[PDB]
């Protein structure tokens, strides 16, 4: 009755020890790229991805397309992932920073810091880190996403003073018992493309809005047959108060622009609470994707 | 490896016995405990187990009711398991007898508790509700313990009787007259922006649509004038932002024959609902459209 | 109600009236809901009082 | 010294040990073999009897 | 005259509490926290006039 796993070996001669130090991450969740029958220990985490160059919601991206197995039992020479299924029922272990509760939605997450960190005494080895996702639920991760978004929107005049107790302010977060403070998005005073190319997306789309949809709706106002669209045109002139090809060029653009936000205008639930074990180290939750 | 292991027929738990007895038979001894069938082992339906105090287990001791989770922000009573009735004196859509009625069954401090943090939000309704599915068995306690189904059918202990979805009459709603082969069941949570009220319209809906769109393309043509109400309220008040007009979540699925008008009754106050016999939760994140 | 197209007028009418709602300044409804729409018309115009001493004329 | 006085109450909890004495039997219990229901998980699956 | 008062009783300001957990003390919560050493017990009063 063996049932479908995946085996992970290691390619460091590693001690007792850190078997030891492993085996308190039983129900730890672990992304995988690439779901095979047997993976090195190279493709388990984060520390394939991390990249200084680009951004972190490229972090985000590279994890939306990901497979997020489970180590089912740690032993000699070999590690046991059970890739889960929609439906099931299984056991996670709150890896993240923040308490969960009963009934949660749980979203998956790349970590806010690395490098140094009082919790981050993860497995190490000669050049890799073992490093997990974050587990966090949905409001807050909405809203981590949000302020991540509304600072890299201030990025390009970060030098005055009252966007920068702006930024100060953004930059903390409260959430149930947990004092959260992020990383701040503008390192040496150059923003990483990644997250230019997602406000400027952003800005983008927002200003074909603001072009075309005056001239859209006064052609739509000639083929009017109800009432909601009437008065759309009629709200656009009380804010407000070419060739064809170039608009047929803004039409794509604004669609592309569409298709290049769906890492941050939505995300999927993964997790949902049934229980919660007491001191909140573990909590019993189905699948869901 | 060989040609008998692969060719050998695939195992079922109906012919072989349990942990326990192949575990004792070994070592040869026996106890009191018979253990010869463990119960609640071809139970594929996700349980859970919630608390849930005195104040909001009226209309839950009969099995069946919609179980939803309310966000606070406070710390202690952050998080509240009130029914779906206890969202009937807060829907516009319920009529005047009922709500006097089935307020008068929820009279103590936690109910009316609930009533008033589902009003005293600058927000609105939908993003600090989530859902959990449906009671099938409380305890009757101080602090009732009682069972709730994530996903999967509603049956008593044994499978020896199937219980039921049980919806009040004024928020139940279809929108075709030749209901399909099978109906989807939908919770809809409507606004109506207008200036006194922002108190919203309750419905769950059962009807035979699947696929999103070709649902939300009715529900716009069926509720236009909560639009209406909508760009009203967008129009007349700026540097005031409204959000989700209408949310629209997934409950689960029926057989679309065994709806039967019924009644409940708790208290002798008898309340006109809508029995849904044999339906299976499915739970679905709160969509929201515009 | 007065009419000045036959000089007709109606001195004595019951009308419900309620606020409608989305900004709904008042709308004048008969016993029966019968809403009753004399006022569309031209040849109308018309007077309305309160159980209080306020009072409409309406064009 | 006010013009009124002040009639203080005050509860007091004392831990004690009964003693109870009964007839010959009292009540006659009825018990029936204990069951076992299952409660799957991925890791640990309860029992309860 | 009501800092005059709390100044002249010992017990500080109510803190200007949220306007969302006073629903929460009326459904009731625990608020006066332990002292820092107890060598007799737990303390019990009350008063009528």
């Amino acid at each position: 009755a063996m049932e479908a796993n995946i085996f992970c070996t290691f390619d460091h001669k590693l001690s007792i020890a850190d078997v030891g130090k492993l085996t308190k991450l039983v129900a730890a969740v672990v992304p995988i790229p690439q779901r095979l029958h047997l993976i090195k220990h190279y493709q388990l985490g984060l520390h394939q991805f991390v990249d200084h160059t680009r951004g972190y919601v490229r972090l985000r991206g590279l994890l939306r397309n990901m497979t997020l197995t489970l180590m089912r039992r740690v032993e000699g020479n070999q590690i046991l992932l059970h890739v889960p299924t929609h439906g099931l029922l299984y056991t996670v272990l709150n890896t993240g920073p923040v308490t969960w509760e009963k009934g949660d939605a749980l979203c998956v997450l790349p970590p806010l810091f690395h490098g140094p960190l009082a919790r981050e005494n993860l497995l190490t080895l000669g050049q890799w880190e073992l490093v997990l996702p974050w587990i966090v639920p949905m409001p807050l991760a909405l809203e981590i996403n949000q302020r991540l978004l509304i600072m890299g929107l201030f990025s390009l005049d970060r030098s005055y003073e009252e966007v920068k107790a702006a930024v100060q302010q953004l930059q903390t977060i409260t959430f149930r018992d947990a004092t959260f403070t992020i990383p701040d998005p503008v390192i040496d005073q150059h923003l990483l493309i990644d997250m230019k190319t997602a406000c400027l997306s952003m800005s983008m789309v927002a200003n074909l809005a603001s072009e075309l949809t005056m001239t859209y709706v006064r052609k739509l106002a000639l083929e009017d047959s109800s009432m909601l669209l009437v008065k759309c045109q009629e709200l656009l002139m009380r804010l407000d108060r070419v060739s064809p090809d170039d608009e047929i060029a803004r039409l794509s653009a604004l669609f592309v622009m569409l298709r290049q936000l769906d890492d941050l205008i939505r995300e999927q639930v993964v997790f949902t609470v049934c229980d919660v074990s007491p001191d909140n180290k573990s909590a019993t939750c189905i699948f869901k994707g | 490896m060989d040609a008998r292991a692969v060719a050998k027929r695939p195992r079922d738990p109906a012919d072989e016995d349990n942990e326990l007895v192949t575990a004792l038979k070994a070592k040869r001894e026996v106890n009191t405990i018979s253990v010869r069938y463990l119960y609640h082992a071809d139970h594929q339906a996700l349980t859970a187990r919630f608390f849930v105090p005195e104040g909001l287990v009226e209309f839950e001791a009969q099995p069946g009711a919609l179980l939803i989770r309310m966000e606070t922000g406070c710390d202690s009573p952050r998080h509240l398991y009130i029914s779906l009735y206890l969202l009937g004196i807060r829907a516009s859509n319920v009529s005047a007898s009922t709500r006097c009625l089935l307020e008068s069954v929820y009279t103590a401090s936690a109910a009316r508790a609930a009533l008033q943090w589902l009003d005293l939000g600058p927000h609105l309704l939908h993003r600090r509700l989530e859902t959990l599915g449906c009671v099938k068995t409380v305890s009757l306690g101080i602090t009732s313990l009682l069972t709730c189904v994530m996903r999967g059918y509603l049956y008593n202990t044994l499978k020896t009787e199937v219980f039921a979805l049980m919806i009040p009459k004024d928020m139940y709603l279809t929108w075709e007259e030749t209901r399909g082969r099978l109906q989807y069941v939908y919770l809809i949570i409507v606004y109506d922006y207008d200036g006194p009220e922002t108190r919203p319209g309750i419905y769950v809906l059962t009807s035979s649509i699947a696929h999103w769109q070709t649902l939300v393309d009715v529900a716009r043509g069926k509720f236009a004038r909560e639009r209406c109400s909508f760009v009203n309220r967008r129009i007349t008040r700026p540097r005031q932002i409204p959000l989700c007009t209408g949310v629209i979540q997934k409950l689960g699925w029926c057989l679309a024959d065994d709806i039967h008008t019924s009644f409940l009754v708790h208290k002798e106050l008898k309340l006109s609902v809508v029995r849904l016999d044999n339906f299976s939760v499915e739970l679905g994140d709160f969509r929201e459209f515009v | 109600v007065v009419r000045c197209v036959r000089a007709q007028v109606d001195l004595g009418v019951e009308v419900r009236a309620a606020r409608c709602p989305r900004t709904g300044l008042w709308i004048v409804r008969d016993r029966r809901g019968r809403l009753r729409r004399w006022l569309s018309q031209p040849e109308v115009c018309v007077l309305y009082v309160t159980p209080d001493l306020d009072f409409y004329w309406v064009l | 010294h006010p013009g009124f006085a002040l009639t203080a109450v005050r509860t007091d909890t004392f831990e004690v040990d009964m003693l109870l004495y009964s007839g010959k039997s009292c009540t006659s219990v009825i018990i029936n073999n204990p069951i076992v229901t299952k409660e799957e998980r991925d890791i640990s699956t309860t029992y309860h009897v | 005259v009501d800092r005059w008062i709390r100044h002249a009783a010992g017990v500080e300001r109510p803190q200007l509490l949220d306007t969302e957990t006073i629903s929460m003390l009326t459904f009731g919560s625990m608020s006066e926290r332990n002292a820092a050493a107890t060598v007799h017990g737990q303390k019990a009063a009350c008063e009528l006039i």
